[PDB]
């Protein structure tokens, strides 16, 4: 029915996991201040008709327990209307709160709605939640359950990608994130932190190696070879995959993500509700999908949705969970590599697992209006979340 | 809420009550239907009485001891009652293993001090009444044993084992030391662990030791007299809950740490064992309790339950009670033992004998390989030394025993000799034919061949009737069978005096008649050939030893191809041959033969050679031959994993068949317990035998399904997969 | 754009919490029973068409956390395209795991999705999680956080409901919850919880009283007065309203929301779904809404959203057939009753939480269902659902029979 249209999309800077910048920062500071930064870019904006806020957080314990939402909403002296939920999808948590807003506005049952994530990986650590997938024997005996870097190494391996092909990404990645901090191209999406002096804690995303090198990635030791080893979760994959022998262990962490902390924000809303307000749309949301590969299908969804083929986008954007699903990504869909991840990934500048989603859509955002060019495809990875923007 | 098993409108009492003046009951267990104690319907209806006089008379009981009139403790459940389980027999199961753990839990939550004498054997639920117990007492006398051993029967501690040890080590020692390999331990190695507090010297010191403990604690401890640790208000399980972060952190490693050790094999008594214990450290005791009893309930009225309870219970004792013993013959002790050959097979069987206490004649045709035999004693007694196995005094004495040699004269006063020379009828006769005249007249000739017939090699001995088939399996030090070959002219004297030397050295026997290819040898062709069958229909080599692992067996089947040299299977191929076509026959070869052929024309014939289906350096086996792919088009050829597994399975079990219709075969449980001790065949399965009136699949259960699932390999592997008619009608 | 429908409400019967028969029930084990029922009803259903599974769990940590939406899909066999997300807007998680799903199958870019929730408060007590407008005190102190529990009780002093009034409102719920079960209108709607064995564990909800007397809940002692005085809740509340003098603690163990284990589902497709699968449609969801009021009173939530749903399909009170709220406190009830002025005989008509048991995450989801099951036993046309929520949030939404 209706058109689902993005006003604004800003994000935080991205802390580091070791003597972080943002370890002293609690996480629901962390969406206050992007809130604050909307009322400071929309000061005669009537939040009443904001009806939803959604945020992804994957480990919603301790500082991010008790719908971290609806504290949001509280703390920063929203309208008590405006409502407050929190969701998990794991990684695609934040593209899933931006698709979710963006189909409560379609339904009309809804007019203005804020979206995002928020995850401060550095004060809740992943697993802090628990869960059955791991803490349950025969759940966990059943399902086989394998952690993502074993499967990455697994594709690396399937696939045919060495070291040296994963470690060229890596510093692809780096070279692409520290051109577009050079350019400016962050500068207005990015909102410094402060405290509540006013004082500066971050302004960067400073997980970033701008001087990595190919030698440099070279020298690091596969990672993800201790846990292989002590927990047996090798042999658990190959008897699954059984006409694979070995696995080649080739993820460091140099060509994963990065434990990171930080914070997106969203809104989404009717053309109705930006022209009562007075807000210029800047992107159309076109199509979402949701689906699964084998334990791309929800991009090739998303793209059969839209009526759309793969030369029809001109900006695609994966996350850089690992650096092997992003060149399994590539090849199947033979997607032109000036063209994907184009100002860097979660490689360079980090990975917050609740709010990624919502940080490489407002990035595509910015880049489609730098580059002036029109459609923008986001994807995220035994789950896939897959969305279609639009320049307006 | 009742501690009896029915509760509307006879069986016999196995307690015997006893109070003191002190006001300290003893409880003695003493079932006069039997000779040990066993959680049968009589001593459910003992023990509720005990349990409900305890309660009555709570006001005149200072204390309570629980102990024994047999010579075992207490011998665990009622094997013979949970193999007729049936899975509509869940509610029965369920309602009285809960019956049995609130007696137990009666004892326990009593107020009062309860002690157990343990006065020997306490294994299975033998275990877990002394662990309903506040103290437990052990004499250290020879022959005792603690444990908790049903996940070798396919079942899992219900009587309280899981619970309580969980309560006593954590989730993690107690899975790993007692509860997922069912280990027996002595009194020594009990008191260790923590499964045993205190030990005496004789079992007349132990209802004393009881009555004073009870008397030193009430007046050291009154507020916590019989108040189990778990009981009070501060406990705090060692290791930590599921929700302690120290746990939750290495809690998902523990199922992929186990699917890593089974292989993938479908034992599901592992995995209910693991289960029942994270899952009843985050709830209460008596919640915990009931989470064990339905899986409990889950695993006896399964089939691998089933499988197991029938070999390594009823076929396992069938066996240890002369099942294929003869049945007139006496006993001959035996004096010195004389083995021919230092290979692997001949310095192993000496090492196993001189174990035992005998002394060993090793004969080789130089002395330096004689003592290059001695040397694999050696370097395993070295190994037990560093780890604390054995003595010096003893392992000094062990060496001793072993006296190597290069002359024929030095077995002179030898009354049993193993032979364990090269695969050669020719050589047989004539080793044997050097030394029959020196060796005692009334000695045993034994033969560790593998496909030769016993009939044949016989005709180069003077005295045929001593002259029998001991077929021993590499390495002799761990595999645990021994098959007895029995020829033509074999007399029933000589196949006594080897199973009774089988069990002198602590393995199992098995009597088979003469055949080519005996049992273990001909089934275990079978096993090997389908795997190097489907390398040459072009399956992955991968995907072929995960079906080989997956099916339960210890090696997958390539890497066995290995240790066994393809150059025997090439000889067993023409031998075959021959016996076909010189008979005026058409033979019918194997496909695998062509697989044989080009691995020896590409000089790739196992380990031995240092290159085989894998890739050998310095001795160590690492990683398939890449080499092997481009051979053999691998990849072209995607069956199912399930259908690699069953054509394993399939072709073991339809041989077994075999081997009792021509009568190699005695009795059935000869068929499982050698296809597991000897050939390695899954122990889930319960045996090659069981198998057919034990299958399950998606097909159905039982020998029907059996058969429905044979002809749907044969319509689309080959005709080979055909059942006999003995398994139809 | 599409038009969503409900092929299937189900739920599992709802154990106490002291000496629980869901005690020893891992809360995944019960979404997964659930999920077996449905595939017992249809055993022909593509699951490859269920595009989402989306749960509401308000505390999910422990054995609810890790996204248990996509463990009930891997642990239950299904297709690995069928999505798994887990969502939680307090009390109402449950209904707007409904909503969500009815809005992404009006979307046009979903066909089928299950939706419902799961909560083992047994297991996993209510604020386990945590959370900064509790355990922050620089949020706390600011937000004026109060419990549920005090704002019933000033709800009650404000309105002027006396401890007799709301104790009729237990026995009220106690005696329409006894009828429907004897009357077996929950016959096919709650599925039985059962073992790996198939032994029966639970059939019915644990929590009932039906020989709940007025005599009987007048012995209750006011449950909410350790938290007034220790914690010192009351003159938070009392200093955001100022105009009462003190609160009126009239709220016990029998007249509020009992504390169960439970986990309800509902699939939810578009016409065409149905279609191709074969489905009977039994509702549609007409529309639904979000809003609320004051935060410290926390429980007034509803009725700005009640309204808000009304006015958006063009309906009133005279329109709607059945009114379904969550009886967290019987206080919040009576005020519902009041503002809207809604007939005592269309109002909680199967009992309600007081009776039966509140599991928070999935109690959206499991009075969802009762309603569509009235509706069709009675043959009438529209319900109303709606749940107040902690920080004083509202959820409503509006089915229609087909
Ligand atoms: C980041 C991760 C790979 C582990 O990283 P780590 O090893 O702890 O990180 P470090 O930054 O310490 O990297 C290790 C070393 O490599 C170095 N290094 C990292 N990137 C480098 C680069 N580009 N150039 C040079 N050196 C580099 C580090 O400085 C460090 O050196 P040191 O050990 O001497 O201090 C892992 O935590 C992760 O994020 N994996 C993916 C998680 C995920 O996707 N979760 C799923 C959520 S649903
Ligand atoms: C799912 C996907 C990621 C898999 O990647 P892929 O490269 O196509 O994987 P394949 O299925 O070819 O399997 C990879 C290899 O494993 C092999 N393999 C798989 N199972 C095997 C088995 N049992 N034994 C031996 N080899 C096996 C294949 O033959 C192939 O070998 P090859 O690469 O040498 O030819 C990719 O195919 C994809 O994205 N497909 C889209 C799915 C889709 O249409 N979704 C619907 C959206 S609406
Ligand atoms: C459930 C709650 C009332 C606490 O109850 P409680 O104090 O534990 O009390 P119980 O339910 O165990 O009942 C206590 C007594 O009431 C009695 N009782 C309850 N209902 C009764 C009835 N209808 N008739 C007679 N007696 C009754 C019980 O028999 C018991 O007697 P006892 O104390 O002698 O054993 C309170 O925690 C609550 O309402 N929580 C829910 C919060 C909510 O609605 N939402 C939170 C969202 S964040």
């Amino acid at each position: 029915s209706e058109e689902a249209f993005i006003y604004e999309a800003i994000r935080t800077p991205r802390g580091k996991q070791k003597n972080g910048s943002l370890h002293e920062v609690k996480p629901l500071s962390l969406v206050v201040g992007l809130i604050d930064e909307l009322r400071k870019r929309h000061p005669d904006l009537d939040e009443n008709l904001i009806s939803d806020v959604i945020l992804g957080c994957v480990s919603p314990v301790g500082d991010q327990g008790g719908d971290i939402a609806r504290a949001a909403v509280l703390a920063s002296g929203m309208p008590v209307t405006s409502g407050g939920v929190q969701l998990n999808r794991f990684c695609a948590s934040g593209l899933e709160a931006v698709n979710t807003a963006a189909q409560k506005v379609r339904s009309g049952w809804d007019d203005l709605v804020l979206a995002g994530g928020v995850e401060s990986m550095s004060r809740v650590p992943m697993g802090s939640d628990g869960g059955a997938m791991g803490l349950d024997p025969a759940t966990n005996y059943d399902v086989m359950f394998v952690p993502q870097s074993i499967g990455a190494d697994l594709i690396a391996t399937i696939e045919g990608f060495s070291r040296e092909d994963v470690d060229a990404y890596a510093l692809r990645s780096q070279q692409k994130a520290a051109e577009a901090w050079s350019g400016g191209y962050f500068a207005k999406s990015v909102v410094p932190v402060r405290d509540q002096n006013g004082l500066l804690i971050l302004d960067h995303d400073e997980h970033m190696r701008p001087d990595t090198t190919k030698e440099g990635l070279a020298k690091l030791k596969p990672a993800f070879e201790g846990l292989a080893a002590l927990g047996g979760f090798d042999d658990v994959a190959l008897q699954k995959y059984h006409w694979v022998e070995k696995i080649n262990h080739v993820h460091t962490g140099g060509n994963s993500s990065g434990i990171v902390d930080g914070a997106a924000l969203v809104m989404i809303g009717s053309a109705a509700a930006g022209k009562l307000q007075g807000l210029t749309p800047r992107a159309r949301i076109v199509a979402t999908a949701t689906s699964g590969a084998d334990p791309t299908p929800a991009t090739r969804k998303v793209l059969d949705r839209a009526g759309l083929t793969v030369d029809d986008i001109d900006l695609f954007e994966l996350n850089e969970a690992f650096a092997s699903v992003v060149l399994k990504f590539q090849k199947d869909l033979n997607i032109p590599d000036e063209k994907l991840n184009v100002n860097g990934g979660a490689i360079a500048m980090g990975h917050p697992l609740g709010a990624t989603g919502a940080m490489i859509l407002g990035t595509m955002v910015d880049e489609l209006e730098r580059r002036n060019a029109r459609r923008a495809l986001i994807t995220l990875c035994g789950m896939g979340v897959a969305t279609i923007i639009e320049r307006v | 809420s009742s501690h009896h098993h029915h509760h509307h409108s006879m069986p016999d009492n196995t307690i015997q009550w006893d109070k003191d003046a002190d006001g300290i009951v003893t409880l003695t267990m003493d079932d006069p239907s039997g000779s040990t104690n066993v959680m049968n319907e009589a001593y459910i209806e003992s023990m509720g009485k005990a349990v409900d006089r305890l309660v009555a008379e709570k006001d005149s009981i200072t204390g309570v001891v629980v102990a024994s009139a047999k010579k075992t403790f207490f011998a665990g459940g009622d094997v013979k009652t949970m193999i007729q389980a049936r899975p509509e027999d869940a509610g029965d199961v369920f309602n009285t293993v809960e019956t049995i753990k609130r007696q137990l839990r009666t004892l326990e939550t009593l107020g009062k001090p309860v002690v157990a004498a343990i006065n020997g054997a306490a294994l299975g639920g033998g275990l877990e009444i002394a662990l309903a117990c506040h103290h437990r007492i052990a004499a250290d006398v020879k022959g005792s044993q603690l444990g908790l051993p049903e996940v070798t029967l396919g079942l899992l501690p219900g009587g309280g084992g899981v619970t309580r040890t969980v309560r006593m080590f954590g989730i993690q020692n107690a899975f790993v030391s007692v509860l997922a390999q069912g280990t027996r331990f002595k009194p020594a190695k009990a008191k260790e662990i923590g499964l045993v507090d205190e030990l005496v010297a004789t079992v007349e010191e132990l209802v004393p030791a009881a009555k004073a403990w009870i008397k030193e604690e009430l007046k050291a401890n009154p507020d916590g007299a019989g108040v189990q640790p778990w009981d009070k208000k501060g406990y705090k399980m060692p290791g930590g809950t599921p929700s302690s972060p120290g746990l939750a952190a290495i809690l998902p490693s523990f199922p992929s740490n186990l699917r890593k050790q089974l292989k993938g094999a479908p034992m599901p008594a592992p995995r209910a064992i693991l289960a029942a214990a994270v899952e009843g450290a985050q709830v209460d005791f008596d919640t915990a309790s009931r989470i064990e009893s339905r899986y409990f309930a889950s695993l006896v009225t399964g089939q691998v339950a089933k499988n197991m309870m029938q070999a390594f219970f009823f076929d396992l004792q069938a066996i240890n009670a002369g099942g294929s013993r003869p049945e007139g013959i006496g006993k001959t002790p035996i004096k010195r033992i004389g083995v021919l050959g230092a290979g692997m097979m001949g310095a192993g069987i000496a090492y196993v004998s001189a174990k035992a206490g005998y002394e060993v004649v090793l004969k080789d045709v130089s002395l330096e390989a004689a003592a290059k035999g001695k040397g694999y004693s050696e370097k395993l007694e070295a190994k037990a030394l560093e780890r604390g196995r054995t003595t010096q005094e003893r392992s000094d004495a062990l060496l001793a025993r072993i006296t190597p040699t290069a002359d024929a004269a030095d077995f002179k006063g030898v009354d049993f000799v193993i032979e364990a020379v090269f695969e050669n009828q020719e050589l047989k006769h004539k080793v044997f034919g050097e030394i029959e005249d020196i060796v005692e007249p009334n000695a045993i000739l034994g033969s560790n061949t593998s496909t030769l017939p016993i009939t044949g090699l016989a005709t180069g001995v003077k005295r045929q009737e001593d002259f029998i088939g001991i077929h021993f399996f590499s390495p002799v030090d761990k595999m645990p069978l021994v098959e007895i070959i029995k020829g033509e002219k074999t007399s029933d004297e000589a196949l006594a005096r080897v199973f009774d030397y089988t069990l002198a050295i602590g393995k199992t026997p098995i009597v088979v008649n003469d055949s080519r290819g005996f049992f273990t040898s001909r089934v275990i062709g079978t096993f090997v050939n389908e795997a190097l069958a489907m390398l040459g229909e072009g399956v992955e080599p991968a995907s072929i030893e995960q079906a080989g692992s997956q099916a339960g067996y210890p090696a997958p089947p390539l890497q066995l191809s290995d240790e066994l040299n393809l150059e025997l299977m090439h000889k067993i191929a023409v031998a075959t041959r021959k016996g076909v076509e010189d008979a005026g026959g058409t033979y019918q070869p194997h496909p695998a033969e062509a697989v044989v052929e080009k691995m020896i024309e590409l000089g790739r014939s196992g380990r031995l050679k240092g290159a085989g289906f894998y890739e050998y350096a310095d001795g160590k086996r690492s990683g398939l031959w890449p080499g092997l792919r481009e051979t053999f088009k691998s990849g072209s050829s995607q069956p199912p994993l399930q259908d690699m597994i069953d054509r394993m399975l399939f072709a073991e079990a339809l041989e077994t068949q075999k081997c009792l219709d021509e009568g190699v075969l005695t009795s059935t449980a000869d068929a499982n317990i050698g296809s597991i001790m000897g050939i390695g065949f899954p122990p889930w399965t319960g045996g090659s035998a069981q198998f057919i009136v034990g299958y399950s699949g998606p097909a159905g259960t039982g020998k029907a399904a059996f058969v429905a699932r044979a002809r749907e390999l044969a319509a689309a592997y080959g005709d080979r997969f055909l059942p006999p008619e003995s398994l139809l009608s």
